[PDB]
């Protein structure tokens, strides 16, 4: 029961992904090979949110790995976790995607998503009950952006009532490494808006911050963001996974977390993050946890929330933990901070607490936020869409694959009237 | 599989090649005959040898490439040389006498007379690929060969496969340096199909080159020998991406998505950082953001030219080696935050970066030393309208007297095509003077 | 008791049956020299159903080898399986058949089976209670198509009451390797259909499919294909020969897969077929094997069941399985794809299960389909005839051997007609 | 046994013959003298010598095949040479003057004369045969014996046995190249038994085969002995089914049943793809797809032609040693879908392979090298018209004026026997015109 299928699309959202099922793979004691080597019973009672039992005890995720280029497969197999995917789900075509969100998304995407849709209905075929679905993918690639809402607005066509959830990284104007990233971003932001559940909103230089800030790492590589990034995608689900006091699933979040439809941009947190050395300094407690997921320098999105009222928050907590604490600091925080938080709502926040920290400490924690604060993002991004745009620069790389500009205007529009979504919702009482 | 084909035509594009198809030879382990030594157990096509070397049976590499001359000198050069046998013998294809500095010659006389033989090779090695990413047309602007039958193929090769990249690696006229005096001949003419059929040219010329080596360098003496090591650096950066592992992998497609704002602004100028000497490479700071720095320099272009004159559009950053990103992203935002580096106002997301894990070979008897780092700028500028001012006074001067017209129209063109490729130059010039410039309100 | 004598005919026949006796002298224990090394009597209760038991416990296969080309029978002979067949039964001519129908059918065969109709009766007179026969053959070749329709027309004047089925290799465009095998086809599928009681239609393009995708194989033989084709033939008699829970002769097939007579062109499947390595991964279920049975890509046949409907199917279970899942799955088919059966006849599925499976792994499944969709195949061939019948190409070498035209014609009216046979019951409520 | 009969006519034929008789030799493993080496304790009809070879008792073996000239000249260079106790004595027939260039005495007045004893030893090999096969007459159109008695011979031979293939391999007159100058009055006169005696009439001609050594092969300077080593391995895989094992065996009659649209339609031409010098033989692919793409070469052709011009009707796949045939059905598939290659529009199901495992011999001093897999494709074509246009514009420009007449009438025939071998030629390239053409409704 209540099963989640892993649409890990691009090369982006394959490493996340990587990084993700070696901690998933850690969470319920699964070896390399695929065999189990748990010695709690509770690493196996909801292993099948994740995994499908094979033949003699092996473990086989329900993930699908989708590229338009070979290389993220092959490094994946030859890595130390290839043993555990089905070999049927390593599917990628030849050509390369151009980061280029017409050719991911029409030409090369369209190919190939029979393909991939064939292997959605071998999982989606085979569960009991199923709950949800999730991309790891980019804004700002060719197949994460292109093929991921290619294969999003092929699912709603199927799986019409599933909880289907993004997370997906977001550009930062800071740090840049491509030119067309606000072409390619523009035109799956409009995909996103009308086919999605929820929308965990991650960015770049707001993982660098956490690295250097808090973590007080050194040299950040990709594969050392999206370490953290998977530390926040199984906190989403834990209780769905682990026994807790309250529970929360992915539908129990997305109920109290959208006010109104179209405004599903989920702003994370985690907590705690300190150095190693820094650890038998810091008493770990719920207060301590509290004020590091509303502090701005430990937000997974690249904004501050001091520019905008948090709509709703959610705070999912795993641990061996009080319920007064939980009940008092997510009190007293929204009494203090009052005009931080929109007032027609009252309680903004909702409680989880599970039962099982991760695999190295006692009480974890996870905001996951629904800020006013997000229109930051879309902002900067149509400020730079719209300097290209009206030069019309690098247009025949897309307009020779299909599109033309009338999906770009549209799309401008949609990602500029959303913008106007959050300034409602944020000012006038 | 990403496979790609080098075409190496004319003297320079031969003698080039020589030094490109050196390189790979140390990059995947193979040596001059061909052959992998037996310490490689490993994964062939997994290390990518497989986009430059099709492998023969029984342990066998050899290139996908065609060493084309109309001229037999050239290519005897390579047999015997050492490169004897590691190339198949089929792909070096010589004329009798060459288009001898003459368009008219190698594009219509003497060029055609080879060109389906040529093509006949393109297909023999175009049905043995899988995945073809594109062709790596190698010549000179300013010979005969180089200019005339490239020009030639390109018709050809646009019409047989059209979707593919098409990549050329011309040399352009030096503003002093000159060696043919119609050098400015062949190269309006070699205008026309460098912006309609390549899908980005790129241009180096001789004397930014001996800058770099007597100055970052510190070589009295250069050849072309010393030269084209260097440019093949260049090179082998741009097309590692493919070939090997590394975060924010590159295609080939990848550049010109990222590089070319327009149809016919695919003009962009290489650099590379560390060209230190071995003295000099201690006394090293050699890090990421030093070398980021460094290919921003004004000396350190592969152009005669100098960015402060015009503006950069696009730039893209090609790593090699033992490199952390945020180390690069602490070294773009440096680049952002200076007012000497013009980007355009229309850019506004300055460039891409691109990481890969393989760091380079010292070239044995190079010039180069051993740096951890490395990397190529491609970076289109609004600079090289520059190299093109100072090569169209050098034609219109000898085109106003109507000098060594009498050569060329007995060969089989025309009084009128001077004049249509002056046009088409004129042209290019005026899009550099309009790209250059923001539009307000 | 219910014995099957065994007539693999032609070169094609020959190769089949040459791997057929290897596996089903495996499933009884047979010595490559012919005496017992088993273990389990389960292997002997019934081997008499293929094997006569000669002096000294050895066991000698009731097969006839035909040929019209010694070369056939001498490789057999000096294999590893020479041994076991008796001397007597080596039919063979020396003058070849020419890939020739004519040739085969009217001068050189008729030559011919009246030394093997005498072998024929050796086997006949020797058995308790014969049940069936059975060639094996192609239709496309000299003595696949023409000595086997005389041996075939002979039959049913002596034993006009057994149930006589053929695996006959039929033609596909895709992969030609004989000009004139329209000619050779469409004069065998004319006797056929007035004389065989059921016809196990096979093609080329659908064993490379099978080897290509399904089983991962890289460089297949006909050496490969035969091996899969074989593991089919052992499936179909398998609860003649092993106990049951369901049982399933060849008659029992018959009766209820057959709705008129004359349409009785089924189409194999078999499943589970998976690569090596790709076997931990799978786990191995009814579930699993049913979608195996029912996927296009698993068909022995080069159709896709998808341009008509299937009349009727039956499914053949091998192994200790359930009786429910089986009842179920083959419910919960038949009901999701309620288009995709003709419905004019409830229960379009007949159910069998062995308890015996396969010597290397549980649960193995056998589907045989009566589908619409064959008319595809009788269709690719009468195009290919009636294009070079048109130009009277090739015809002095078949006027010249006895035939004339008026053989030709009505040859291909037989086949039209029952493409108009397909046709009608596929739609026409 | 399938057993068949090689029968050598006139010079060309003896000396293809020598060729062909050499390889056997190794094929089988027979040493020059007739014997088998002390290595076989296996099976020897098994190999199969023994369609070629009557085993005579104490291991020794002895063609099946006549070597006919009517000059003396020819075959005495067959003994000695080395091939002096190869051959029954028996079976080396020779008269005293040749034809000389001269169809009326190789057909009437010298032909006669030994015709009978030729028929005679045909009867002492037809008498020894189980389950014979056909005949393999070699020849030349244009020579006095290659045509004149080889019209001669096929009569006769359809008289006694009827029954049998009787394949020929003639050597068709090359278009610029020829050396007797009635080589026309030659070859219409052989029109006449070629199309109506014979089952299979192969054609070759030298400047076909010179293109291949030059181009293919690198052979400088060809002879004789340089192209019949070719002719061998066609003819040598040809019947390499009736005598070794494979997969998709192929008769002498599967050919004709799967080749042979109608009665006169009957003149295949051959090809073999992989003609590579050593040198060239690394910088292979040499994979069962490049090798049949190889056989659909308009340059690879065994006659001076292009099938380029006119439509083929069937092809005929003869392929040698390690071989998978999924390989093939995928390089037909590539094959159809090709539009350069036109097949007929009633042939619809294109072709007929046809494999086989024994690989070739290397012929020591030959000209090949080592190659795993080697193709044989026999095709008709509606292409080989244009080589019989070349041909009687050559015998309509010398009959126009009666030139060489009285040389022939003067021999033992008419004036009018040329209208009607004319008139005879002129109805097979009027057949080909009207079988290339499809019908419409
Ligand atoms: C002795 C002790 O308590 O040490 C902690 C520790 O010092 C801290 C700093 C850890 C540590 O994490 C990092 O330094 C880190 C490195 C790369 C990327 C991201 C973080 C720790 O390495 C990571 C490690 O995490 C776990 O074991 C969790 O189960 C975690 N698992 C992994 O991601 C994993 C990492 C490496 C090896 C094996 C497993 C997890 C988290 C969320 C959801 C599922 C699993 C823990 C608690 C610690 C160390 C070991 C120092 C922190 O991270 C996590 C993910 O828990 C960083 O901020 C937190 C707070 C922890 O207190
Ligand atoms: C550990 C394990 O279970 O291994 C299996 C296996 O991996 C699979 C992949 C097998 C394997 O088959 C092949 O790889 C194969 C090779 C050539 C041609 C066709 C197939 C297997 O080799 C073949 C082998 O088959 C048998 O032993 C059956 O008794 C089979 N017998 C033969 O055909 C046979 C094979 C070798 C020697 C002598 C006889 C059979 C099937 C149906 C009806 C009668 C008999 C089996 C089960 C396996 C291996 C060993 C890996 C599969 O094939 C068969 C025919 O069972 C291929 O798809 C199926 C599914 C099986 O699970
Ligand atoms: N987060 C992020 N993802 C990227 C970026 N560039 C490419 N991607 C992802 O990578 C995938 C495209 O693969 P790509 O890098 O083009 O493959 P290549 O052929 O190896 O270059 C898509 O899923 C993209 O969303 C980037 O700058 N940021
Ligand atoms: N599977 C398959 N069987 C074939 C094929 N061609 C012939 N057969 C079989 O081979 C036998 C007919 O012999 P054939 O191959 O014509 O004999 P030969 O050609 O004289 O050696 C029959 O048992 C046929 O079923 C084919 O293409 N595929």
């Amino acid at each position: 029961m209540r099963e989640i299928v892993h649409i890990q699309a691009g090369q982006c959202g394959n490493q996340i992904g990587a990084k993700f099922w070696e901690v998933i793979s850690d969470e319920h004691g699964i070896d390399p090979t695929g065999s189990y080597h748990g010695d709690s019973d509770l690493q196996l009672e909801r292993i099948n949110v994740y995994y499908n039992e094979a033949t003699g005890n092996k473990y086989v995720p329900r993930a699908i790995l989708v590229d338009l280029e070979p290389g993220t497969m092959d490094s994946v197999r030859s890595g130390p976790f290839g043993q555990i995917f089905r070999p049927d789900n390593f599917v990628f075509g030849q050509s390369g995607a151009g980061n280029n969100w017409a050719k991911g998304h029409y030409t090369e995407g369209a190919e190939l998503v029979d393909s991939v849709l064939d292997v959605v209905r071998k999982e989606s075929e085979s569960c009991d009950c199923l709950q949800g679905f999730q991309l790891t993918h980019s804004l700002g690639g060719g197949t994460g952006s292109g093929m991921g809402t290619l294969l999003i607005s092929k699912i709603r066509e199927e799986y019409p009532d599933r909880i289907m959830n993004t997370f997906s990284v977001m550009p930062s104007p800071k740090v840049s490494d491509t030119v067309v990233e606000p072409y390619n971003a523009t035109l799956s932001v409009h995909q996103l808006v009308e086919n999605t559940d929820e929308t965990y909103c991650i960015d770049n230089e707001a993982l660098y911050d956490i690295c250097f800030r808090t973590l007080k790492l050194t040299t950040p590589t990709y594969g050392d963001l999206n370490h953290l990034v998977s530390a926040t995608m199984s906190g989403v689900t834990t209780c769905l996974r682990f026994p807790g006091q309250l529970n929360a699933d992915l539908r129990k979040l997305a109920v109290n977390m959208v006010p109104f439809p179209r405004l599903h941009f989920f702003m994370p947190g985690f907590a705690p993050l300190t150095s190693r050395g820094s650890q038998q300094y810091r008493a770990l407690t719920v207060p301590e946890l509290t004020q590091q997921m509303f502090d701005s320098k430990n937000m997974m999105a690249a904004c501050d929330p001091r520019h905008g009222r948090y709509l709703t928050v959610a705070a999912i907590f795993r641990g061996r933990m009080s319920m007064k604490e939980v009940d008092e600091q997510m009190l007293n925080v929204q009494n203090k901070n009052s005009s931080y938080f929109v007032e027609w709502i009252p309680n903004n926040v909702k409680t989880a607490v599970c039962d099982i920290p991760p695999r190295g400490l006692k009480m974890s924690a996870t905001f996951i936020g629904n800020s006013t604060a997000i229109q930051e993002l879309f902002k900067r991004i149509s400020e730079q869409f719209t300097a290209m745009f009206r030069r019309k620069a690098f247009l025949h790389w897309y307009t020779g694959e299909g599109m033309d500009e009338m999906e770009f205007t549209e799309a401008e529009s949609n990602m500029n009237d959303l913008v106007s979504e959050y300034q409602q919702y944020q000012d006038a009482t | 599989m990403r496979e790609c084909i080098s075409i190496h035509v004319g003297q320079a594009g031969v003698q080039i090649g020589n030094a490109c198809w050196e390189l790979y030879c140390l990059e995947h382990g193979i040596q001059p005959d061909g052959q992998m030594p037996s310490d490689k157990t490993i994964g062939g096509g997994d290390d990518s040898f497989n986009t430059f070397f099709s492998e023969t049976g029984a342990g066998k590499h050899v290139p996908r490439a065609v060493f084309v001359d109309l001229e037999p000198t050239v290519i005897d050069e390579v047999r015997t040389g050492t490169y004897r046998q590691l190339f198949h013998p089929e792909q070096l294809i010589t004329g009798k006498e060459d288009a001898a500095n003459n368009y008219a010659r190698g594009h219509y006389t003497i060029g055609k007379e080879i060109i389906d033989l040529v093509l006949d090779r393109i297909r023999k090695l175009a049905d043995q690929c899988t995945g073809l990413q594109g062709f790596l047309v190698f010549h000179s602007f300013g010979g005969g060969t180089g200019s005339g039958f490239t020009s030639l193929l390109m018709e050809r090769l646009s019409v047989d496969y059209g979707k593919k990249s098409k990549l050329e690696f011309s040399i352009y006229p030096a503003p002093q340096v000159s060696t043919a005096v119609v050098e400015p001949y062949n190269s309006i003419l070699t205008t026309h199909t460098t912006l309609e059929h390549s899908d980005c040219a790129f241009m180096v010329d001789n004397e930014a080159i001996y800058d770099i080596c007597r100055r970052n360098l510190d070589i009295e003496r250069p050849t072309y020998t010393n030269l084209n090591r260097l440019i093949s650096q260049i090179v082998s950066s741009i097309t590692a991406s493919l070939r090997f592992d590394g975060a924010l992998n590159v295609d080939l497609t990848e550049f010109q998505t990222n590089l070319v704002p327009y149809p016919r602004i695919h003009f962009p100028l290489a650099t590379y950082a560390p060209v230190i000497s071995a003295e000099k490479a201690y006394h090293e700071q050699l890090s990421v953001a030093e070398i980021t720095n460094a290919c921003f320099e004004p000396a350190n272009q592969m152009v005669k030219c100098d960015p402060r004159h015009g503006k950069y559009m696009a730039c893209c950053l090609l790593y090699r080696g033992d490199v952390v990103p945020k180390d690069v992203n602490a070294a773009i935002a440096t680049i952002k935050t200076k007012r000497s580096i013009q980007f355009v106002d229309w850019c506004p997301t300055g460039f891409k970066v691109g990481i890969n894990y393989q760091p380079p070979t010292v070239v044995p008897g190079g010039d180069l030393a051993k740096v951890q780092r490395a990397v190529c700028m491609l970076s289109n500028t609004t600079a090289i309208a520059e190299a093109w001012a100072r090569l169209d006074h050098k034609f219109d001067l000898m085109y106003a007297k109507r000098a060594f017209v009498h050569w060329y129209v007995g060969e089989g063109m025309e009084e009128g095509e001077f004049s249509e490729a002056r046009e088409d130059m004129a042209a290019l010039e005026k899009d550099y003077e309009e790209v250059g410039v923001d539009s307000v309100e």
